[PDB]
RNA sequence: GCAGAGGUUCUAGCUACACCCUCUAUAAAAAACUAAGGACCACACGA
DNA sequence: CTCTGAATCTCTTCCTCGTGTGGTCAGGACG
DNA sequence: CGTCCGAAGAGATTCAGAG
């Protein structure tokens, strides 16, 4: 039994920090994302992708809103996506976000 | 409490437009001081929003009309 | 906020622009002082301060001080969050070619330079000198010059020209060439070239050059002089490690590169001899390319622990890559994991949830409610309250849990139903309870199985879960219309126990007022549960339009069935419950309830039926016991008889009468026959042997034995397992697959011999390893299916296209595997079908087929119904709702915007675990016979002989449905004429498989043309007949002088005049191929319809489906006629046989190359229709798409994949295969450019060319012609508009390299792309968001 | 309560996700209170 | 003599989530 | 105290028969 609301994040800022005896969260892997995609579900998938896992501003704002009692979501960008962008940049390949 | 949302799904056919309209209604309930028209009996905001959709008293068109009217009183308040 | 991303090759100027500084010291931080080094890899001056708004100097410690650099230390003061974005670079002393563009198989660096990859590797490794700006030299401008020959050139040429070495030489070459000049030069070379291979290579090169000129890319940008570094925060490993702070990490590779670069500067200022300098430059290039991609080159650098240390490319690609680890599937918060528990008391939508688990999961909600209540003034006080776990916390937890759905998710999420929401119910314990019915849908046992529990947060999320994710919302599995919450083990057994009749039982033969009285009699115990009693039932009918009418009647039934009746809703009839209610019967009952009463009554009935099944199964006490199993009395006698038979066969082998192989085959066959006999005896001892009186002397009834109840009801196991328990187990295969000679005589009930157990465990271990490989390959196939999928959503409500695929019941020569009704169910008709009464509109054009409508179609017994297909739908980037048909998730046409692609991919992938890893024609029943594509000539006896090769017998009953279809090989003779009713069980057609007939179309005499005995045809005598028969020599076997001559048969009269084909000006010549034996003599009249010469003549596993979806060409494909025409042999067995097909009107457009060893069904004189088989063999899907059309290839692939699925008894609706097929052939190739801007050589998505040609049709210019080509799922997903989805799939380095070279701009718009970006998915609710965004754009 | 400091406690507490009051250059009548940082590889096991 | 179809040589992963155990550049002395 | 050293298949790339 390993239920956790919020735990210490990794350097990739993915909050669960691996499934461990130490407090952390379970992985929502690729097949789970496929399952939500097959469902007519998009908002909950967006939460699992951004506000629950790797959006620092998103996570802080979500926690403040929930303790305020109003459940509002701010998408932002996953920190893992910025990690991917920086890693591809390190390869010498210019990847940029169009405005 | 609603075990199933079928009555809503024939109220709103797409069943994804259902999520959007009832989510806006529940948002109005939580953020605004406005309360659901159908009486609340130990029900969360989303459940009572689905209940209002079930009676047909709330739909996307009615919700848009209501918010437009509210903006109308907002403009009339400034005069 | 931000549009779709773009990717391009990064310029050195752009790299410098990104970098906040330049690093020159390899060591990152001091171990003595934790502060980062001034110029180390970990730098605050370059990458920002280690602490949020604290400087290294410590002079600045406040927010107001932020933005002011400290001159003493030299760093900027900001938040450490900036350190993640801030980036640095290294200025290499000499340029180094980027490994991705170098070592990749396309060899972009080599392709641009037009130089072989080996030469490029040599010049980069300084082994050879390449020529740059040769000018006035005998050497060409681009030439590879080895060390000794470079020295010879240097001593020979005193001119200023020199051949540079290393990466800088390649950079100079890249600068030297002009892309535009090379562009027109290569275009004119393409115009000049007459070879397909050379023009294809030059086309690849010109594609590279066109991508370079079109995008903002420079050739010299491939070789990077400045090397960017990862930010110190985005650096892996580097843990405190109890202050050891030591781990292998990309930091090691960066330190290697920086050390090399520093040493290179040290020797450049030192001006070292050129040999040491070039060796060190090669070392630096090795360090750099190892950093970029470790293991890309032959030598792979290893770090500590003797392992290949992680590199930048390795962090991107593979399972461990950032894509699949942290972008596609992200570890999430508010997730709880625990073992599963049954908890039968729960309803369908409710699941058990431990108190502590809900506490931990819902902590923010609890804190918010505590603050609202005013119990805790501060969030810290709320956390303290939760830690105290005081009483008020529990009541608060009750409020939030009450109406807040949570997602229950089994770890392997094979299909869509893997994750389903539930309304949690707080329980005392530590284990999650899952409702028993849905556990079958979850494919979850109760054996330490664990399910993740995720908590939706936003109101959109909770509402989304309640509307869609909740279990009660999705009763029907997406794969097939059959319900997925069907009773599985206990409840089905209890229902079977209730719905059974015992000939004598307590309370038999009394009449009962109603179900209430039946329940009262059973619970009182005076009347037995199962006993035939007349009862009065108030049956309700749905025939009234939106109204229920009560029918009261006395229906003979058992007490158990009458009790069960009160449970079912009113609308359902009594016929469904009157039967024994096996598992299939209960599934049909639930399906009828769903179709008639609706979703909510179906859910209530399912919960009530589960409760009743559990209760009455507990009352039954259907226990398994040793005495319950019965060994057949005939089993020992059967074993003795089989022993006698095998002994006789052994004695025959000893005497030598029978060979070893035939002996083994006979032993296996007789053992199998004995196994079937003992199985029948065992089954009879189970059900038939049960005898109990009917108030008379004796009565025989169906068994109440527990084992037979479990098997017959379908609760658990099958007949074969019951045979294994009590009957003889049967032959067990050896690991090689060969059947063991001696089967396992003893059953599982009796003692089992040691050797018998060893033989059994062979198959057991084989099955376990097969299961492991099955789940591995099934996961891979599911991933490929999803990734080729997920680019399909229902954008448009109605496509409005008349064209659609024809649907007919599938036939393999036996009983129809799938009736037409099941196939056409849920599919909108392409065209208005017609009643058997002519010119009657039985069904309108665009109407959806519901249950009553399909039943009406069965009544009229239609055979073929044209059906809208997703492939036929012409919508761009989307699939029509009407074209798709019913979603199968719920009883209506699919809702607009829903993601069909992922649904179908999961539906196909899910059964993969269940999928295993590895003459004459007799009519089954009497009916009309039909022949299609038939050319028939009657013989002397009058029996019909076919001239057409592809004639198909169709058995059509009085209703008109084609019950049976049989393939008829060419030259076969059928006694029964066409259109004549054939009695069942009699052979209509007979033929010889070994003999390939050569019939004569018209009776007449023959003249031998170009026939010489002993040269072209060798006369061979037959002793039995007494008449020597001319034998045509095989072309390759016979001599070259006889090879070129072609024997020809000409029909003539008695006078000798040649006879033409009746109705054809062309003569009736006949050609005799090699290895043909002609019994008839020259100058002998030949009857019509008689053969002239007697010419001597897959896997059902998951890999078959994988190959089909990947469209792998078979090892030996079948040659298909490209165009309709007559066949001529240009060259006979000249290396390979050459075939020419030419129409009578059009010139010969095709020459066909055929291997000599292949059998040819074609005859040269006979005309061949386009798409007809030339050489019999496995059918290649690409050939079908090229020739027979897209509808034909879709039909073939769907039929064959479904037939693979049919073998294992798993059904997937055809639309799921159809959408994947549509994705497979989404690419297209342009035959002629026409008015379109697209070049004919280039290949573009069919959507783009469709939009372009319809836009051209809008104007005067005609649309460009296009050719549709089939791509494998891996290939189709690998090559698509968006590079991000391809990179997440496979060959990530290849995909990113191709994107950067081409500079391709992603358009996003896909599910996987939006998942990776993290923005709202255009799959479910987000489709309206995306259409609003499109309106905004 | 948004830039800082002080206050009755307990070195320090200016919303740092964070808990009370004051003002724009000056320190106390006052009770509930406080901490936000850390990887990979191997083995075995469950599904 | 210049490509043909073929045989050979090279990339590229080859399920998917748990729960426990352990092992991981290592600079080293010298101005 | 800080500082420098199997297996399966796809694709490219040779490869080689045949006028
Ligand atoms: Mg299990």
């Amino acid at each position: 039994m390993h239920a956790r609301s919020t735990g210490s994040y990794s350097l990739v800022t993915q909050q669960p920090l691996g499934g461990k005896a130490q407090f952390g969260g379970q992985r929502f892997g690729e097949m789970e994302v496929w399952a939500l995609e097959a469902y007519g579900a998009a908002y909950t998938l967006q939460e699992m992708l951004t506000v629950k896992s790797d959006d620092v501003n998103g996570r802080t704002k979500m926690y403040k809103n929930i303790v305020d009692g109003n459940h509002q979501m701010e998408p932002g960008m996953p920190e893992s996506f910025n990690v991917l962008l920086k890693e591809i940049r390190s390869l010498g390949i210019n990847i940029e976000l169009e405005d | 409490a609603r075990v199933t949302v079928q009555d809503a799904v024939e109220k709103i056919g797409n069943r994804f437009d259902l999520v959007l309209v009832a989510a806006r209604r529940a948002r109005q309930m939580q953020v605004g001081g406005k309360d659901p028209l159908v009486p609340e009996e130990n029900d969360k905001t989303t459940v009572i929003a689905l209940r209002e959709i079930e009676e047909g008293l709330i739909n996307n068109q009615i919700l848009d009309v209501r918010e437009r009217q509210e903006q109308q009183e907002q403009e009339a308040a400034e005069l | 906020e931000f549009d779709a991303i773009k990717i391009a090759l990064a310029s050195p100027d752009m790299i410098r622009s990104w970098s906040f500084g330049e690093v020159k010291k390899p060591e990152t931080i001091n171990y003595r002082t934790f502060k980062p080094e001034r110029d180390g890899l970990f730098c605050a001056r370059i990458f920002g301060p280690v602490k949020d708004y604290e400087c290294l100097c410590g002079k600045y410690k406040r927010l107001k001080h932020r933005g002011v650099i400290c001159e003493k230390c030299g760093v900027e003061v900001t938040q450490t969050k900036v350190r993640r974005e801030r980036m640095g670079h290294i200025e290499l002393a000499s340029p180094t070619a980027h490994i991705w563009f170098l070592k990749s198989l396309p060899s972009r660096i080599g392709l641009l330079l037009d130089m072989p990859l080996r030469d490029i590797e040599r010049v980069l490794y300084f082994e050879s000198y390449v020529v740059i700006e040769g000018g006035m030299t005998n050497l060409e401008r681009q030439q590879i010059l080895t060390e000794e020959q470079y020295l010879d050139a240097l001593e020979e040429f005193g001119d200023e020209f020199d051949a540079k070495m290393g990466a800088e030489a390649i950079q100079a070459l890249l600068k030297s060439m002009d892309l535009e000049q090379e562009c027109e030069q290569l275009r004119e070379e393409l115009n000049e070239t007459n070879s397909e291979t050379k023009r294809k290579k030059l086309t690849k090169r010109i594609k590279l050059l066109e991508a370079f000129v079109q995008s903002g890319n420079k050739p010299e940008w491939m070789i990077l002089t400045v090397l960017p570094v990862l930010p110190p925060d985005l650096r892996p490993l580097v843990p405190l490690d109890g202050g050891r702070f030591a781990t292998s990490d990309l930091n090691d590779l960066y330190r290697r590169v920086i050390n090399r670069n520093n040493r290179l500067k040290r020797l450049l200022d030192l001006a070292a001899p050129d040999i040491i300098v070039r060796n060190e430059k090669r070392m630096l290039q090795e360090a750099v390319d190892a950093l970029l991609d470790n293991g890309r080159r032959g030598r792979a650098i290893t770090g500590s622990n003797k392992r290949p240390l992680k590199s930048l490319a390795d962090m991107i690609k593979g399972k461990q890559g950032r894509f699949r680890q942290n972008l596609l599937g992200k570890r999430v918060d508010y997730s709880g994991r625990s073992v599963i528990t049954v908890g039968p008391y729960l309803r369908l939508h409710q699941c058990g949830l431990p108190k502590k688990m809900a506490l931990e999961l819902f902590k923010p909600f609890i804190y918010g409610k505590l603050e609202l209540r005013g119990l805790a003034t501060t969030i810290k006080a709320a956390k303290k309250m939760v830690e105290r776990e005081e009483a008020v916390v529990w009541d608060i937890l009750d409020e939030v849990i009450r109406e807040h759905p949570v997602l229950l998710n089994r770890a392997p999420t094979l299909h869509r139903l893997g994750i389903q929401a539930f309304e949690p119910v707080l329980i005392e314990g530590k284990a999650i309870q899952l409702h028993p019915l849905v556990c079958a849908a979850y494919n979850a046992d109760f054996d330490g199985d664990q399910m993740a529990v995720h908590v939706p947060l936003t109101l959109e999320a909770q509402l989304e879960a309640r509307a869609l994710m909740m279990s009660t919302n999705n009763i029907l599995s997406p794969a097939n219309g059959e319900p997925i919450i069907v009773p599985s083990q206990d409840v089905v057994l209890g229902l079977y126990y209730m719905t059974r009749d015992c000939v004598n039982a307590k309370g038999e033969g009394m009449v009962l007022t109603g179900p209430k009285e039946a329940e009262r009699l059973y619970r009182s115990g005076l009347a037995s549960l199962h006993a035939r009693v007349k009862v009065r039932i108030t049956e309700y009918e749905k025939d009234a339009n939106g109204e229920l009418v009560a029918k009261t009647s006395l229906k003979d039934t058992t007490v158990g069935r009458a009790i069960l009746w009160m449970i079912v809703p009113k609308g359902l009839p009594y016929s469904i419950v009157n039967q024994a209610l096996g598992k299939k019967a209960i599934s049909k009952m639930l399906n009828t309830c769903y179709r008639i009463l609706g979703l909510k009554p179906t859910v209530i009935f399912a919960d009530q039926i589960m409760y009743t099944g559990f209760a009455y199964a507990a009352r039954s006490g259907a226990s398994v016991g040793i005495d319950d199993m019965v060994i057949p009395e005939k089993k020992h006698e059967i074993i003795s008889e089989a022993e006698a038979e095998v002994a006789e066969i052994q004695e025959q082998f000893q005497s030598g009468l029978v060979t070893a192989g035939e002996r083994y085959n006979k032993v296996i066959d007789i053992w199998a026959a004995a196994n079937d006999r003992v199985s029948k005896a065992m089954m009879d001892n189970l059900q038939t042997e049960t005898v109990i009186n009917r108030d008379g002397q004796e009565e025989k009834q169906v068994s109440f034995n527990s084992i037979y109840m479990m098997a017959d009801s379908g609760a658990r196991g099958s007949a074969a397992q019951i045979r294994q328990l009590a009957g003889m187990r049967g032959l067990m295969a050896k690991p090689d697959g060969s059947i063991i000679e001696t089967p396992i005589t003893a059953n599982f009930r009796e003692g089992l011999n040691v050797l018998q157990y060893f033989i059994s465990t062979h198959g057991a271990r084989k099955g376990l390893a097969d299961t492991a490989l099955k789940t591995a390959n099934s996961g891979y196939l599911t991933r490929r299916l999803v990734d080729v999928a997920q680019d399909l959503v229902v954008t448009e409500d109605d496509c409005g296209t008349h064209e659609g695929i024809m649907m007919t019941p599938v036939i393999e020569g036996g009983d129809v595997k799938e009736p037409l009704r099941d196939r056409v169910l849920g599919r909108v008709t392409a065209e208005d079908v017609l009643k058997p009464g002519t010119a009657d509109i039985l069904v309108p054009r665009n109407t959806l087929l519901h249950e009553q409508w399909c039943d009406l179609l069965e009544e009229n017994s239609v055979d073929a119904v044209k059906v809208r297909s997703v492939v036929s739908c012409d919508t761009d980037f989307g699939v029509c709702a009407h074209c798709y048909g019913r979603d199968l998730a719920r009883g209506h046409i699919i809702n607009k915007g829903e993601a069909i692609g992922v649904i179908a991919a999961q539906s196909i992938g899910e059964p993969g675990t269940q999928l295993t890893m590895r003459s004459s024609i007799q009519v089954k029943n009497k009916g009309s016979i039909k022949l299609s594509n038939v050319k028939s000539v009657v013989n002397s006896s009058g029996k019909l002989v076919i001239t057409s090769r592809n004639t198909e017998l169709k058995l059509i009953d009085e209703f008109g449905r084609t019950k049976e279809s049989y393939k008829v090989p060419y030259g076969a003779v059928l006694a029964k004429g066409d259109g004549e009713q054939v009695a069942g069980g009699e052979t209509v057609a007979n033929w010889d498989p070994h003999t390939m007939p050569v019939i004569t179309e018209v009776s007449g005499f023959v003249r031998f043309t170009d026939m010489i005995d002993g040269q072209t045809i060798t006369r061979q005598t037959d002793e039995l007949t007494g008449l020597s028969s001319l034998v045509v020599l095989d072309s390759a076997e016979r001599t070259a002088g006889g090879k070129d001559l072609r024997p020809a048969l000409k029909i003539v009269d008695a006078q000798g005049n040649d006879v033409l084909i009746p109705g054809t000006d062309m003569p009736a010549q006949y050609f005799l191929p090699g290895k043909a034996i002609v019994q008839l003599e020259d100058g002998v009249q030949i009857s019509s319809g008689d053969t002239l010469a007697r010419i001597p003549q897959i896997t059902g596993g998951l890999p078959r489906v994988a190959d089909l979806f990947e469209a792998r060409r078979p090892k030996e494909p079948a040659i298909l006629a490209e165009i309709s025409g007559i066949v001529s042999f240009g060259k006979e067995t000249k290396g390979k046989r050459r075939l020419v097909i030419t129409p009578v009107d059009g010139s010969d457009p095709y020459e066909e190359m055929i291997p000599k060893w292949r059998q040819l069904n074609v005859f040269e004189g006979e005309r061949v229709e386009r798409g007809d088989v030339i050489s019999d063999g496995p059918e290649a899907p690409h050939d079908i798409l090229r020739l027979r059309g897209v509808h034909a290839v879709t039909r073939y692939i769907v039929n064959e994949v479904q037939d693979v699925y049919r073998l294992q008894g798993v059904k997937i609706n055809d639309k799921h295969i159809e959408v994947i097929v549509r994705q497979m052939l989404r690419k297209a190739t342009i035959v002629n450019a026409g008015s379109s801007d697209f070049l004919e050589g280039e290949q573009v998505e069919y959507s783009r060319v469709k939009i372009a040609n319809r836009e051209l049709e809008a104007n005067g210019k005609v649309g460009a012609t296009y050719s549709r080509d089939l791509l494998g799922i891996t290939k189709a997903s690998l090559a698509t508009e968006s590079f991000i989805s391809a990179a997440s799939f496979q060959e990530t380095t290849r995909v990113l390299t191709e994107a950067a070279v081409a500079g391709k701009r992603d358009e996003l718009r896909g599910l996987k792309e939006n998942v990776i970006v993290g923005r709202l998915i255009p799959a479910g609710t987000g489709y309206a968001y995306h259409q609003d965004r499109m309106r905004r754009r």
